């Protein structure tokens, strides 16, 4: 019936080490490149791509879902290029949601003007549970997520009324 | 454009260590960019001295080292030379109007 | 190193237009980005504008817009700024410059917004008077 | 190897993977430990790896090839990428669908 809107890990200061300033054409918004507003694409600094680790405690008393991705590049030079590496993986656990994730370098028809992909995943983050997000390259980061409150009688219509 | 603040002249003996500050705002290292510094010197274009707050380009003396805190930096330079006198520059991005690139005001550094 | 060569000195009237181009030697003509920087006599740097010839993708800062036209030909590895109705304030040194914080790909297009002048033209100054 | 489906039909693609018994049969036929298959179009995309393990015969065999498919939709590229172990398509079907039809099981 509702939710908040909060930031869950705050981009001028969660990544100190990583460049959070990325955007793509893909995703312009009147004119200029962008990315998602709830999403940080997380990519090295100075040469490096520093192991990652954070967590959120949720304090909310509420759900929380929260939205992450992970990158799928064209091919080895973009791969490099970007996290400094040819083996990287992404981990999400939280105390019951398990997933490893590993990128899959590949040639693909163009989408968007796209050869590689951003796939998309979440997951629901009960009250008083922690999330843990591992990373070393590939990351899509949470940047916002929603404190998640039910009601009933709603659903999705779908109409040009 | 010029909206990174700079000091209109910062100086020192020879052999003396001075530094350079360079003020932006949140659109520029605010929205965590990062500052880039130009050493000019009359008559030619200013060529890159520190990229990325801290580091150097091959062929750039040990003197010269830059750093970044909060929304400010600064450029280091310790033991002045006659040679080192020059136009010093900061650069970054800016994210409103659109975004833009820009430019420090530009420091005057005199050896004494 | 990496050379931007630049046209030379030109002297334009009030209401005209200038044109001012960068080559690439040495460059590879690649998937980076060209920029343009202009210097007053007795000034510091103001950036005007940039492309980048393998996706055709300008870019201007608000000051210029509706005056600069920024385009490419990589047939001749060339780069060109346009800069219409010129008066004398836009007497200036232009330079070319080639970043090196960018580095795209032949596939899509990403940035990180940052980056930094690696290789500068040597400068075109363009005069405006009567 | 792609194709292009300029059939202006969903095609129907199919493939299979090679998941031999051992080392040294992957090694006789494919030269190499480690092979990849990779299958993509605009909206599809998958990365098998091969797995050696030894099995109950079934038909006589000790390996298994697993089948996969996907529709590719009219306009679309399909991309096929390996270094071992792929079983390719040959053939592939333009699909026209059509209304009451349904499987039954009979020995009338
Ligand atoms: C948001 O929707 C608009 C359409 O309302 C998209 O604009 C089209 O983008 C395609 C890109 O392949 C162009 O070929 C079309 O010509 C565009 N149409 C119009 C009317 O401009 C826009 O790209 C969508 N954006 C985002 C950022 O997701
Ligand atoms: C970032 O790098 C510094 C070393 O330069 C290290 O001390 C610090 O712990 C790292 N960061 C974070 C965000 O934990």
């Amino acid at each position: 019936s509702s939710f908040e809107r909060f930031e869950i890990f705050p981009k001028e200061s969660s990544w100190p080490n990583h460049t959070v300033t990325g955007v793509s054409a893909s995703c312009s918004h009147n004119g200029k490149s962008s990315f998602y507003r709830n999403l940080l694409w997380l990519t090295g600094k100075n040469g490096l791509y520093p192991n990652l680790s954070k967590s959120y405690v949720n304090n909310k008393e509420k759900e929380v879902l929260v939205l992450w991705g992970v990158h799928h590049p064209p091919n080895i030079g973009n791969q490099r290029a970007l996290y400094h590496t040819e083996n990287a993986y992404v981990s999400v656990v939280s105390s019951h949601y398990s997933r490893r994730f590993t990128p899959e370098i590949a040639k693909r028809p163009k989408v968007r003007d796209q050869e590689g992909r951003i796939n998309y995943y979440w997951t629901l983050l009960e009250p008083g549970d922690t999330i843990i997000f591992e990373a070393n390259g590939n990351l899509i980061a949470p940047w916002y997520a929603f404190a998640l409150s039910r009601g009933f009688g709603s659903g999705i219509i779908t109409s040009n009324a | 454009q010029s909206v990174l603040t700079q000091p209109p002249s910062v100086s020192g003996a020879p052999g003396q260590r001075v530094t350079v500050s360079c003020t932006g705002s949140s659109s520029n290292l605010g929205a965590t960019y990062e500052v880039h510094w130009y050493q000019q010197f009359p008559g030619t274009a200013p060529k890159l001295l520190i990229y990325g707050s801290t580091n150097r380009p091959s062929g750039v003396p040990e003197r010269f080292s830059g750093s970044k805190s909060g929304t400010s930096a600064s450029l280091t330079i310790t033991g002045l030379q006659a040679e080192d006198e020059a136009d010093y520059y900061c650069q970054s991005y800016d994210t409103s109007l659109r975004g833009f690139y820009v430019f420090g005001t530009g420091t005057k550094v005199t050896v004494l | 190193q990496v050379q931007l060569v630049q046209s030379g000195a030109q002297l334009r009237k009030p209401g005209s237009s200038v044109t001012v181009s960068c080559k690439a030697s040495g460059d590879t003509f690649n998937s980076y980005s060209i920029h343009w920087v202009r210097q007053a006599p007795g000034q510091g740097l103001e950036w005007m504008g940039r492309i980048i010839p393998v996706f055709g993708m300008t870019h201007y800062a608000q000051r210029f817009r509706g005056r600069i036209t920024v385009s490419a030909d990589k047939s001749t590895r060339t780069a060109y700024m346009e800069l219409t109705s010129l008066t004398s304030a836009d007497t200036a040194m232009y330079y070319c410059a080639r970043d090196g914080g960018d580095k795209f790909h032949s596939s899509g297009h990403f940035e990180t917004n940052q980056g930094y002048f690696d290789h500068w033209g040597q400068g075109a100054l363009v005069t405006v008077s009567s």
